[PDB]
């Protein structure tokens, strides 16, 4: 009855005969390229227009990039 | 009929000993009117309950605790 | 996260004072421990000048 | 974009000047000559040559027939992919000094210049933090030499670039 | 109907659940002093409470706001001697 | 000391007793599934029925049958029996509460389910009645199939959070529970703890129509005890680690409001209020779930080992893959990349 | 350092002097990287240096797919004999 | 009580060593249970020495998957002193192993990981080839 | 540093500081009071914290002896903060720091008790609390109003002391 | 690589004479590497303690050969409980 | 001695504790006749590759869904970058399961009547 037409022979005919007759594996396909391909081609826009990416959080002592100051405060 | 209600009204119209006999014997709360009484001592009774199924609505308390 | 960078200096600077308290009280208690010996306790095993806090405890 | 690490400067890897240590995978396909398209194309054209010539050297099943439909898609899949690495390979090699760049370092030149006008990063801002960032760039820095066993590209907008 | 015989094992073993709970929420707060518990500590978290210790004179997790530390802070001062990982 | 022993016998009682009375409700449950009563005559409305079977079984005569290795016939239900209890030492019944609270609670939880294929692994071996032989290594290849689904869905809660405290999973879901966002993960949880735990429709490893009975055929007395109460002490943790990594464990809502017109003041009072209602919330869920444990066993029929295999690995594993791809890839589109 | 290097001896051991059964092969081998691994860890924590503990990750995974090919091995040389008489 | 956890490291060595009951089993099943014992007696060490996450990895993989399949296949087949311990406070972060061991293999190590990658692709392939007779 | 193993004993030292170091002052609140009072540190005690970790840098591994000057100079200027709150927001600090104690001392389950400490140390020390590192379109966490986060409850008094001064007009 | 970077993500516990080790071989060649020898031994010395023992060993030799009292600001081991008592 | 070890403890002590009262209760009386097997009431080997391949790729996969442990613990501190490293691990495997799958690997008379005239 229904069978393999081939992906090579026709393209989107072979997709309606997949998501008809071996849907588990058509969208678990459909699923899990959905994911890089909207990565690629949407955070862009969500950068662009939603809001922007956050600003880093700080890992450890912020160390400043300067000389001692030597000081004078607080002493003994 | 399982419903909660059922086994309330009929504890109330039974009373508290009542209950507690047919607990410790039939383990279900029915109420009925006594209908008679064997050479034996047990006692009959049927009820009218429109919640009582069909061939539930005739039983019997036996005498003794070892009952047959 | 800031909390806790705003917090690291003082519990630090207390730590660097124990620290200090308690590398050179152990110095002097092997040093007297070492009297009437020919030993140096003050040489450090490193060959830097940079403070050295102990490890390595005998066991109490 | 500031380094946290210290990079050489203008180091030659041949005998031509330095454009960019790390090229970013837009400006090697960017800066592609007509030659290198040129190689994409004969790569692509010879793969399902070679298969169909090698059959008529030695037929697999005795008879002379010609490669299925799926053997020649395959063949062109893969020699256009063996294409481009080379293409690749040449135009990051270019970059490097180590072929003629005197086209390609004009171009740098040029758009740096606009970049600098613009007020921008000379190699762009990046979505990562520093060291995010120097790691990524030790990853990829001459990975191209690494081209016969895996693939491996420059995607990051790092600043450890080789120049001044 | 609602079959309430099928629900009483039920209704048994959410009682003991929620009772189990309940109990076991009481306990963990008298065994705090009257605080709730803390979950998720990490070093951080550990190393300072061993200071809080220091501070209060070992009543667990009672915290003092004084500026200023007792004498006795200075002088009970721990390092950890632990024996040879062989 | 004294407290320690307390919480313990306390939680201990509650599990054991759990897990009694969860063998009743399966009986009542399916019963008026059936139109039927079930036990309500052993006790009071049948509520001593599962201390009867247990009193029983406990005076039954132990068989050692001749070609069986007796020491692992006696020992293989035990060791499946205690990891069933022992993975009950992470579960929380509210922040905080619970007998272990460890950083690496999910690993310890997944790490002590993985123990749980052994006394299928090994009955068959000490039985030596070849129905048990037959269903040990079905059962061995059911179970471990089926783990990787449910290692796998814990994977992509962790995704979402970045801990393995157990009480940390529960209270980022004070935003959203995560069978919100990841309806169809939840479906196949409990498809999957379905299977994991060996119940109908996937009775395949002991069912008593294609192998009568199982692998335990030949367990009498005690053993068969073990073999009992390990299965709906499992039944009942699995329903756990549904509950807390998709059903927000112990939140039900926000009492806070609620709280402040009660009382005025922290109290045991209050302190024992809170607590009831975080272990009501998350007993309710753990009621939900094995109500619908024994529902499921009610409606369908059972599978055969190829159509089980063929599921797990040819429907469900794909899937699972593909969610691997597109979580991580919604948490990248929108910057949300959970911080420790 | 201890029981790590016990382990790996008493199974090389354990391989070389069987003349019981290949099933014992197979058993000296994960415990020897057992062995190995333990001796890997212990110098991690000592250095409190994070190369040992990858080094000791690759190691579980790989003996993982080593196992697996083994044991793949065995099956394929089984079925052509039926017995495995070592 | 404190001579408990003392000795409590030469407890695990002693009983891997009387486990290493692994060579002299009569029956290789009995063989691979003492496997599945010296595991956990590793996992115990492992907690001692302060890597717990690895006694539950270890008893995740090593006794959840690898002894699984042994067991599978063979039922088919026919320095005295004392180190001190010190604090500071400059980690801020809530990072443990587990943590830096994925920082390190995903940044530092990515081409590792992938490596890893195509030998658990070998992992699959083979075992495949050779054990399935295709057509 | 790597966290004690198997076996191990806490020992304590009873030696006093070498008599050359110049004494002093230690800090005596605990981590509720510390967490409580930490922005307030950190924004008037910045230039000496700084100078300590210059020090500490520069030093390259004699750090603990050659700075302990400047250490001293960071323990004294966190007391006299903390001498200033206790001298003059002392009910509020009082409030923040239990209610923490309360919240797994997560700064999230006490924002009531918060912007009233926050309120009397910007008004009677001239102190304020900010999140460095975020641009004027990221919010500070502690400004936002209606957040997805809250506690399980709402502390009881923090709440009662709320309301009053959104009665009295404080806040 | 992974060199460097302790059980935490920070640095190991033996960094810093290391990195001054590198400082060094960085600034001298192969005739001159043998001018910081030192800097080597500092590195192998924190990483194994030898020396550091050797010098504990005579020092706990002499202290067990002596019969004479030592009046010295001691070291006192208490029980974890009694962690900030009295 | 918290709660944790205590309970561990104490659960293998229940267990031997119920096998001991049933030793000690429980008749036994072993004969020839009730020890034999039980095989529906009277007395009384080749298996297939799927049975062997089910068992033998649970170890790889297994592996696979465990390595992503260490990703899931630092997901924050990779950022964008650990991201595609890890597509890319979890692609390679992919292409794994695709040869398991289009093998068909786990899974376990039609001619015409013709005559001679
Ligand atoms: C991210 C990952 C991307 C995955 C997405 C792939 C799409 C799959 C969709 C699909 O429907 O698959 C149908 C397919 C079923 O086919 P079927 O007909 O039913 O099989 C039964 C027949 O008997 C069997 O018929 P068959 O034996 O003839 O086989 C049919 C075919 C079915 O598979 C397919 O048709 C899918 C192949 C699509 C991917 C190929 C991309 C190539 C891009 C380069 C373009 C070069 C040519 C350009 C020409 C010159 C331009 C001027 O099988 C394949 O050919 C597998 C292809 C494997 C790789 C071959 C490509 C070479 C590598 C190319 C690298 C590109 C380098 C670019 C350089 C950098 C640029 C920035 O299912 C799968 O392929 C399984 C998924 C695995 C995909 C690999
Ligand atoms: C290569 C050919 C395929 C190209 C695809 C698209 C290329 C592109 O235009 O990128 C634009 C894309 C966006 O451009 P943009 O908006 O202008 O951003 C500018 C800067 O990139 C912005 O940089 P940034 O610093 O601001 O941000 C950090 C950076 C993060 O970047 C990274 O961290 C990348 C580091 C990983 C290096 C990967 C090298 C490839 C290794 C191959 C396998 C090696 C295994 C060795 C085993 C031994 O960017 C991202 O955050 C993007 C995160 C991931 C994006 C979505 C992930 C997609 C993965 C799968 C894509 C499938 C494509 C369709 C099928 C083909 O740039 C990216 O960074 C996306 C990542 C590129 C794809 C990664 C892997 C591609 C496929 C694997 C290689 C296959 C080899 C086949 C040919 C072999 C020789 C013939
Ligand atoms: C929630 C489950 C109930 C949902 C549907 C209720 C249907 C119904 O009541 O009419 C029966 C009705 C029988 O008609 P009937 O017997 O001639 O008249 C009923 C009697 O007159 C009167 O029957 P009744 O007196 O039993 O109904 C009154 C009932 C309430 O009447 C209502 O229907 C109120 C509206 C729904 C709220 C349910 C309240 C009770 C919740 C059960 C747990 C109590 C705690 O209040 C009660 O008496 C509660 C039972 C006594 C307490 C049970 C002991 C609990 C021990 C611990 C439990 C902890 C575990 C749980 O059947 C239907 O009309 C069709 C039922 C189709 C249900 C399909 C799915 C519904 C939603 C899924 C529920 C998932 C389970
Ligand atoms: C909860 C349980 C409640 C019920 C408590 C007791 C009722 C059950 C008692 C019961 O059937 O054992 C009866 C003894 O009968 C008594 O007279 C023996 C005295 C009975 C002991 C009563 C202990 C009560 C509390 C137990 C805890 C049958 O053993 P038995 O004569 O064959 O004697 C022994 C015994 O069964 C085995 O331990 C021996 O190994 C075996 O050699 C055998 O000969
Ligand atoms: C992705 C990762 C997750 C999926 C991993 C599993 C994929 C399995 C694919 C596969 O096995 O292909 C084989 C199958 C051939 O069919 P069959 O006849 O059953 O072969 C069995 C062999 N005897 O192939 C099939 O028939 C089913 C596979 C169909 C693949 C094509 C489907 C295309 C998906 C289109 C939807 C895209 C969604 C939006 C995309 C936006 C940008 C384009
Ligand atoms: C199989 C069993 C499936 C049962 C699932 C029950 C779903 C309903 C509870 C959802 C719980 C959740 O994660 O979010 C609830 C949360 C409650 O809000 P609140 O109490 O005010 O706490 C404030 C802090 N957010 O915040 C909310 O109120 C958000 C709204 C609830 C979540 C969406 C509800 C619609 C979808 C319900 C379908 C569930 C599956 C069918
Ligand atoms: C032992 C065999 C396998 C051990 C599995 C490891 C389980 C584990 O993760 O232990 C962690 C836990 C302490 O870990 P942690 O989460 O950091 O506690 C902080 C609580 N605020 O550990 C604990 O809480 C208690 C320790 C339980 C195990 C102790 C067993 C001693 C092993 C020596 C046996 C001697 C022979
Ligand atoms: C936790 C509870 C611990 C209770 C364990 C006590 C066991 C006592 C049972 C006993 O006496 O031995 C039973 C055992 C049965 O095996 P056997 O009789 O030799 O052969 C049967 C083949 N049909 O006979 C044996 O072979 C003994 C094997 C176990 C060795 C223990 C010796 C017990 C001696 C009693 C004093
Ligand atoms: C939670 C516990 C709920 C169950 C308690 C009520 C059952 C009951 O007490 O029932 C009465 C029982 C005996 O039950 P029965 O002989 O079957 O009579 C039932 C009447 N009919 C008609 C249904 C047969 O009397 C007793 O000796 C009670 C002592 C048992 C104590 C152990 C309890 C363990 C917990």
């Amino acid at each position: 009855i229904n069978a393999n037409p081939g992906f090579w022979n026709g393209p989107f005919r072979y997709l309606r005969w997949s998501a008809h007759n071996r849907p588990h594996l058509f969208f678990a396909f459909a699923i899990g390229i959905a994911g890089p391909v909207a990565a690629l081609t949407l955070t862009p826009l969500r950068r662009k227009y939603l809001y922007p990416d956050h600003s880093p959080l700080p890992q450890s002592y912020p160390l400043p990039q300067r000389a001692r100051e030597q000081l004078t405060g607080f002493d003994d | 009929s399982s419903s909660l209600y059922r086994v309330l009204r009929n504890a109330w119209e039974v009373g508290p000993r009542s209950y507690w006999k047919q607990l410790n014997s039939i383990g279900d709360t029915k109420s009925g009117r006594l209908v008679g009484t064997d050479i034996y001592g047990n006692k009959f009774y049927e009820t009218d309950h429109q919640d009582e199924i069909h061939l539930r609505t005739r039983y019997v308390e036996y005498k003794e605790k070892d009952y047959d | 996260l800031w909390a806790r960078i705003y917090l690291m200096p003082l519990l630090q600077a207390e730590e660097d004072r124990q620290t200090v308290r308690r590398s050179i009280a152990q110095l002097e208690r092997e040093k007297e421990i070492m009297k009437g010996t020919g030993f140096d306790v003050d040489k450090s095993v490193y060959n830097d000048g940079k403070f050295h806090a102990p490890a390595l405890m005998i066991p109490p | 974009s500031t380094p946290l690490v210290k990079t050489s400067v203008n180091y030659s890897y041949g005998d031509y000047p330095l454009i960019d240590a790390d090229p970013h995978f837009k400006r090697v396909v960017g800066y592609m000559r007509p030659s290198d398209y040129g190689v994409i194309g004969l790569a692509t054209a010879a793969l399902p040559a070679g298969i169909c010539f090698a059959e008529w050297l030695d037929p697999v099943k005795g008879k002379f027939a010609r490669p299925s439909v799926k053997f020649l898609r395959v063949a062109t899949m893969l020699g256009f992919a063996v294409g481009f690495g080379a293409a690749y390979a040449r135009s990051s090699l270019r970059f490097f000094g180590v072929t003629e760049n005197a086209r390609e370092y004009k171009k740098d030149e040029a758009q740096m210049a606009a970049r600098k006008a613009a007020g921008l990063e000379p190699y762009g801002t990046s979505s990562l933090t520093p060291e995010l960032q120097e790691i990524a760039a030790k990853n990829s820095a001459h990975s191209i030499a690494g081209l016969f066993i895996f693939p491996w590209f420059n995607f990051v907008n790092h600043p450890y670039h080789g120049r001044e | 109907a609602i079959p309430f015989e099928a629900l009483l094992p039920y209704g048994i073993i959410f009682g003991l659940l929620t009772a189990g709970g309940g109990a076991m929420q009481v306990l963990h707060v008298y065994r705090n002093g009257g605080v709730r518990d803390r979950f998720a500590i990490d070093q951080w978290d550990s190393q300072m409470m061993e200071r809080d210790l220091r501070l209060n004179g070992g009543q667990g997790r009672k915290q003092v706001d004084q500026a200023t530390a007792p004498e006795a802070f200075k002088h009970n001062h721990v390092w950890k001697s632990e024996r040879p990982l062989i | 000391m004294i407290i320690n022993i307390v919480e313990i016998l306390i939680f201990l009682v509650c599990v054991l007793f759990s897990v009694a009375y969860l063998t009743v409700a399966e009986r009542k449950t399916l019963a008026y599934m059936q139109r039927r009563l079930g036990p309500n005559f052993v006790g009071y409305y049948g509520l001593l029925q599962a201390f009867a079977d247990a009193v029983k079984l406990l005076l039954k005569e132990i068989v050692l049958p001749k070609e069986s290795n007796y020491i692992i016939l006696v020992i293989s239900p035990l060791i499946t029996l205690i990891t069933a209890l022992i993975g009950w030492v992470v579960i929380p019944l509210g922040p905080g509460i619970t007998l272990g609270e460890l950083n690496l609670g999910i690993l310890f939880s997944l790490a002590i389910g993985s123990l749980g294929v052994f006394g299928s692994l090994l009955s068959g071996w000490s039985s030596n009645s070849k129905y048990s032989l037959l269903g040990s290594i079905r059962s061995t290849a059911q179970l471990i199939s089926y783990e990787l689904i449910l290692t796998s869905i814990f994977i992509i809660i962790i995704m979402f959070v970045s801990s393995l405290n157990i009480t940390t999973i529960i209270e980022t879901q004070r935003v959203v529970w995560y069978c919100i966002p990841l309806l169809p993960l939840l479906l196949i949880f409990f498809i999957a703890s379905v299977a994991e735990t060996a119940r109908p429709p996937f009775d395949l490893t002991e069912s008593e129509s294609e192998l009568v009975a199982g692998y335990f055929t030949e367990y009498s007395g005690s053993p068969f005890v073990f073999f009992f109460l390990a299965e709906y002490s499992n039944i009942i943790l699995i329903s756990a680690f549904n509950g807390y990594l998709l059903l927000g464990g112990y939140l039900s809502f926000n009492y806070s409001y609620l709280f402040n017109i009660l009382f005025n003041d922290y109290s045991y009072v209050s302190f024992l209020f809170e607590g009831l209602i975080n272990s009501s919330a998350y007993a309710i869920k753990l009621v939900f779930l094995m109500f619908s444990f024994i529902w499921v066993r009610a409606a369908f029929p059972r599978f055969t080992y190829d159509n089980l295999i063929n599921f797990c690995w040819i429907i469900l594993l794909p899937l699972l893959f593909g969610i691997f791809l597109i979580i991580p890839s919604t948490l990248y589109i929108f910057d949300s990349f959970p911080t420790l | 350092m201890f029981i790590g290097t016990i382990i790996l001896v008493l199974s090389f051991l354990g391989f070389v002097f069987n003349r019981r059964n290949i099933i014992l092969a197979f058993i000296c081998l994960e415990t020897m990287l057992l062995g190995i691994n333990l001796i890997l860890l212990r110098n991690s924590v000592l250095f409190d240096d994070i190369s040992g503990s990858l080094f000791a990750i690759v190691i579980i995974i790989l003996a993982g797919v080593e196992s697996a090919i083994g044991l793949s091995l065995l099956v394929s040389y089984y079925r052509l004999r039926g017995v495995i008489n070592s | 009580m404190m001579y408990l956890t003392y000795y409590f490291i030469e407890i695990t060595i002693f009983l891997a060593i009387l486990c290493t009951f692994i060579i002299s089993a009569k029956n290789p099943m009995v063989s691979i249970l003492y496997m599945i014992a010296l595991f956990v007696i590793a996992a115990m060490y492992l907690y001692l020495i302060g890597l717990g996450i690895f006694s539950l990895l270890y008893i995740m993989i090593y006794i959840g998957a690898i002894a699984v399949l042994f067991l599978f296949i063979i039922t088919l087949l026919d320095n005295d002193y004392n180190t001190i311990i010190t604090q500071d406070w400059f980690n801020i972060e809530n990072t443990t192993l587990l943590t830096t061991i994925g920082n390190v293999l995903l940044t530092n190590n990515a081409f590792i990981l992938l490596v890893l990658a195509i030998v658990l692709l070998l992992g699959i392939i083979g075992p495949i080839s050779i054990t399935m007779k295709h057509k | 540093p790597r966290e004690a193993a198997a076996h191990w004993v806490p020992f304590e030292d009873k030696a006093n500081m070498p008599d050359n170091v110049p004494d002093v002052v230690e800090v005596g609140a605990t981590s509720a009071p510390l967490l409580s009072a930490s922005y307030f540190i950190g924004a008037k005690c910045k230039p000496y914290n700084d100078d300590f970790m210059l020090c500490r840098e520069e030093s390259q591994g004699s750090g603990a002896i050659d700075c302990l000057k400047e250490g001293r100079r960071v323990t004294r200027c966190a007391v006299s903060v903390i001498e200033d709150i206790n001298k003059s927001c002392l009910d509020e600090f009082r409030l923040h720091w239990q209610c923490l104690e309360q919240n797994n001392h997560q700064l999230s389950g006490c924002r009531k008790a918060e912007a009233l400490l926050n309120k009397c140390v910007f008004t009677k020390l001239n102190l304020e609390k900010k999140i460095p590192g975020l641009r004027p379109d990221e919010e500070p966490v502690f400004l936002k109003k209606d957040p997805w986060i809250k506690p399980a409850v709402d502390d009881f008094k923090s709440v009662r002391a709320y309301a009053e001064a959104k009665k009295n007009g404080t806040l | 690589t992974a060199a460097g970077i302790s059980l935490t993500g920070g640095r190991n516990r033996c960094f810093s004479e290391w990195q001054s080790f590198m400082h060094c071989t960085a600034k001298t060649d192969a005739k001159s590497r043998a001018q910081c020898l030192p800097n080597f031994e500092d590195y192998m010395e924190c990483l194994h303690h030898t020396k550091e023992k050797a010098r504990l060993r005579e020092i706990e030799s002499v202290l067990k050969q002596k019969k004479e009292g030592l009046e010295a600001p001691p070291v006192k081991v208490i029980p974890v409980k009694a962690i900030g008592l009295v | 001695m918290n709660t944790f070890i205590i309970f561990i403890i104490l659960i293998p002590i229940v267990g031997f504790a119920l096998l001991a009262v049933n030793i000690l209760l429980a008749v036994y009386k072993p004969y020839n006749e009730k020890l034999g097997a039980f095989e529906c009431g009277l007395t009384s080997l080749a298996f297939n590759a799927a049975f062997i391949l089910v068992a033998i790729l649970f170890l790889p996969f297994d592996l696979e869904i465990s390595t992503l442990l260490p990703y899931v613990m630092s997901i924050y501190l990779v950022s964008n970058y650990g991201f595609t490293i890890v597509l890319l691990f979890l692609l390679i495997l992919i292409i794994g399961f695709v040869y398991e799958i289009n093998t068909n690997a786990l899974k376990i008379n039609t001619d015409s009547l013709i005559y001679k005239l």
